[PDB]
């Protein structure tokens, strides 16, 4: 009887292709990418000691040195002006960041106390190049016990630009230990004016800093930021108690307002999201088994196919993040899963309110003894009454309520770490482009997959194959991808249609790939348009039940693109003479009738549409003796 | 409210346009900081509160305690003064970039600590209209300006002048309300009478020769003003 042909035998993953890209210098540190008004366009590529503009194909049209430090050619450093400017060293960029209001392009390095640079961005015909820099350091206001223009820790920072009102405030994030706040330190948590003559930024701010007992162990690193709605907030990696393992981190989301320049909303989320695959493994509390350590992640709104699951409406805002296990486990490696931000929010106001109210639930934890002190909700930190002079709603907390979710892809992903992400909303529906460890590219569509995933596009980023940048940037329908010393140009809709290796998933393809059949190959127009055509598709026969039957007899075909989608009405069969259509796979009944070792043909004409492609043609199989 | 005869030269000192110069504004204050220094203007509303800018300040919330008004004088360095410190601080909503200040103690008026007319609600000023802006040398700086649109400021500003502000017309000489100067009030004269009508704020790019200033309408938030004061 009938067999079964595994969805795959169709994806090849195999065929490489070769996708226009942009040599280095050297591995690259970085990257952001400008879309100004006058369509024009930039795509900025850092590496150590040079800043790299390009235009909108990847060309380098200015460099330009950003070190090393106490070497008379890196001119941001020298554009500080008359030294000394130091500790010499090489300059390693930890941001790069444009503040569209100016315009402007930002970029601080580890070189020189963290300071920042300013780019007034120079236009041109679709293509901007960088005006001469302006040391964003003043000198009369910054000293060892406060450095407000700080901003790049060595250790790891990230920057979300945000206008209010005429001048342009910098929420920032940094990881910070010993040999950085020791003395003229970025601070953990601040925000900052830009002050308009570009002198640097306005002093004074309140910011936050892991305190003096924790700057050893308890280190935070900050995956990701992003503006939307009315808040900034910030993606997080650290562990979940001060006096608990230091080996024993787990992700959080912290948020601000984004109208608002204070920290006395400081809310911190616990995100937590986990595998669940029916059986549930070993040391697991039930629910899944926790991912706790996110290592990129994305926000965007989402299609209609995928607001429905997550029960939300199109166009939300939805972040998504890439977790993985904890240290390294051994189960899939990578767990991708949705968490809507409205929800993210609704959680943390709800957060709020149990912290602060008439009833307060006597033993609750204010927390985020790391940053602020220690104190019960609702009284603020090491006090013990809430002095009606104050608040508790502005101070800084912990909504104990962790947010959980379950992987997107049911472990489908598999072994191999992802390591980028960058979610978009092409049209209805809605893809994830992937970027993986072992340097390859992922572009699958992100609804909630059960059994396998939505392949639109996986295939090797050049040759060298090395992991995918965490930080990926886009320009009109062309996302960019970095690995190694090289940075590379994706197109949103998938390079080829050369992959998809049958008619079937060839014409099941999601519109805007462009693919059609070209008789014995998939592809797009370009690459056979004498007989692309996108419709029709025909039956392929595999094999049938009774394979020797007498001179009645109940053949099951048994192929596939047998269905509409049974069928019935109108299919033609000649099983060597006349037979009879009688009510992964699609297989048939089919009893037979006398003649008055042949072959067994069955043949579809004047069929309805299919929802994607429509079924006609013949296919012949042989093996199916007479016997008397 | 509002009233000057005081600086000779309130209907007569509009020759010395073209320019920023020296002269006088009782209106005007100095908000003095923890430390001593002078940081921020200010803008005598009431005889108790001080409308001033939101960035002025990091935190709505900091202890203030320190903070002081220094109502009276001119220079910035003699008891022809006034030392009155803040006992609070009212965060105007979102997008106000004000902020209101009660102070330890009422203060007392005379020829420089005067009040200023706080406008209608929704009271829009005509282009054309003439007001002025004092600043800190060691000196106050009046300068007279011309009220433009936000149609007129926003091709300069690259449309990018919202609602609730306003813009001046472009002094030729290289000198504007920065760093240091914001919440310090724009007065307006109207029906023989000074009206605050704005509030100096950050700017992209400030004492620029020819290129206009924004500054925050007030009579876009006196509503809530007047509730934060009343009771
Ligand atoms: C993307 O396709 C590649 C190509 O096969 C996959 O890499 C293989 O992974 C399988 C298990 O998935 C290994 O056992 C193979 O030996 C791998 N070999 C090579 C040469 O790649 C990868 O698994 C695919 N990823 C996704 C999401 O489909």
């Amino acid at each position: 009887q009938c067999p079964r042909t595994p969805y795959a035998a169709s994806r090849d993953f195999d065929v490489k292709y070769v996708v226009p890209s942009f040599s280095a210098g050297g591995l690259v540190q970085a990257m952001v990418t400008y879309e100004g008004d006058r369509n024009e366009s930039a795509v900025f590529v850092a590496i150590r000691n040079r800043l790299h503009v390009l235009g909108p194909d990847l060309k380098s049209v200015q460099s330009l040195a950003t070190g090393p430090a106490g070497d008379p050619g890196c001119q941001t450093c020298a554009a500080c002006g008359p030294g000394p400017h130091g500790p010499p060293g090489d300059t390693d960029t930890k941001v790069l960041v444009l503040d569209p209001a100016l315009p402007a392009l930002v970029s601080c390095g580890s070189s020189l106390q963290g300071r920042c640079f300013l780019h007034d961005l120079e236009p041109q015909g679709t293509a901007v190049h960088l005006a001469a820099p302006a040391c964003l350091f003043s000198a009369h206001h910054n000293r060892p016990d406060d450095c407000p223009d700080c901003v790049a820790s060595p250790l790891g920072t990230r920057v979300t630009v945000v206008e209010q009102g005429q001048a342009s405030y910098f929420y920032v994030a940094s990881s910070l230990d010993a040999a950085v706040a020791g003395s003229f330190s970025p601070r953990s948590v601040s925000i900052r004016r830009l002050k308009a003559d570009a002198s640097g930024f306005a002093p004074g701010f309140v910011a936050l800093s892991v305190l003096p007992k924790h700057l050893v162990s308890y280190s935070i690193e900050y995956v990701h930021s992003f503006h939307t709605g009315a808040f900034v907030y910030f993606l997080t990696v650290q562990p979940a108690s001060v006096t608990d393992d230091p080996s024993a981190l787990h992700t959080r989301l912290a948020r601000l307002s984004a109208t608002e320049p204070e920290l006395g909303d400081y809310r911190e989320l616990v995100l937590d999201c986990r595998f669940a695959p029916k059986l549930v493994p070993r040391g697991s509390p039930e629910g899944g088994q926790p991912y706790p350590v996110l290592q990129v992640a994305h926000s965007a709104p989402v299609g209609a196919q995928l607001a429905t699951e997550l029960s939300i409406a199109e166009g939300q805002e939805v972040l998504f993040g890439v977790f993985v296990t904890g240290k390294d486990g051994g189960g899939p490696n990578s767990v991708v899963c949705a968490f809507p931000i409205d929800l993210l929010d609704t959680l943390i106001d709800e957060g709020v309110e149990r912290c602060c109210e008439s009833p307060v639930h006597p033993g609750l934890r204010r927390g985020l003894d790391f940053f602020q002190s220690p104190s019960f909700c609702p009284n603020p930190p090491g006090l013990e009454a809430l002095s009606p002079n104050t608040s508790c709603r502005h101070f800084p907390l912990l909504v104990s309520s962790s947010f959980s979710r379950v992987d997107l892809f049911n472990g489908l992903l598999g072994p191999v770490q992802v390591t980028a992400l960058y979610v978009t909303r092409l049209d209805n529906v809605t893809v994830a482009h992937m970027g993986t460890m072992d340097g390859r590219i992922l572009q699958v569509e992100l609804v909630r997959s059960l059994n396998y995933l939505l392949y639109v596009s996986n295939f090797s980023l050049g040759d060298s194959g090395q992991p995918v940048q965490r930080d990926v940037s886009r320009l009109g329908d062309h996302l960019l991808f970095a690995s190694g010393d090289q940075v590379f140009q994706v197109p949103i809709q998938g390079p080829g249609c050369r992959h998809f290796l049958t008619c079937g998933r060839c014409l099941r393809a999601w519109h805007f790939m462009g693919c059609g059949w070209c008789g014995n190959m998939c592809g797009q127009q370009k690459e056979c348009p004498g007989s692309w055509q996108q419709d029709h598709c025909p039956p392929k026969l595999t094999e049938f039940h009774p394979h020797s039957g007498p001179l009645s007899t109940r053949l099951t075909l048994c192929g596939s693109n047998f269905y509409l989608h049974p069928e019935g009405t109108h299919q033609v069969t000649v099983g060597q003479s006349p037979c009879r259509p009688l009510p992964f796979v699609e297989e048939f009944e089919c009893e037979l009738e006398p003649l008055g070792p042949t072959n067994v043909s069955l043949t579809v004409t004047n069929m309805p549409p299919g929802k994607h492609f429509r079924v006609d043609g013949t296919s012949v199989l042989r093996g199916f003796s007479f016997m008397e | 409210c509002g009233k000057r005869v005081d600086r000779l030269d309130q209907r007569r000192s509009k020759l010395r346009v073209v320019g920023g110069h020296p002269g006088n504004s009782p209106w005007t204050v100095s908000l003095r900081n923890r430390q001593g220094q002078h940081f921020c203007g200010g803008s005598l509303v009431k005889e108790q509160w001080i409308l001033t800018a939101r960035q002025c300040f990091s935190s709505c919330h900091m202890p203030l305690t320190g903070y002081e008004v220094w109502l009276g004088t001119l220079f910035q360095n003699e008891p022809s003064l006034q030392r009155v410190p803040v006992a609070k601080m009212v965060c105007g909503p979102s997008g106000s970039q004000l902020v209101l200040l009660k102070l330890e103690r009422s203060v007392t008026l005379n020829q420089r600590v005067a009040l200023i007319c706080l406008p209608p609600e929704w009271y829009v000023v005509p282009p054309g209209t003439k007001c002025e802006i004092a600043g800190w040398d060691t000196v106050l700086n009046v300068a007279l300006l011309n009220v433009i649109s936000n149609q007129e400021c926003n091709i300069k500003h690259r449309g990018r002048v919202r609602e609730s502000e306003m813009c001046t017309e472009g002094l030729l000489a290289p000198v504007g309300a920065c760093e240091g100067d914001y919440g310090g009030p724009l007065a307006c004269f109207t029906h023989n009478s000074w009206v605050l009508e704005g509030i100096i704020i950050p700017n992209r790019v400030c004492a620029r020769s020819r290129w206009p200033a924004v500054f925050t309408r007030v009579s876009v938030f006196v509503d809530w003003i007047h509730k934060v004061m009343r009771l």
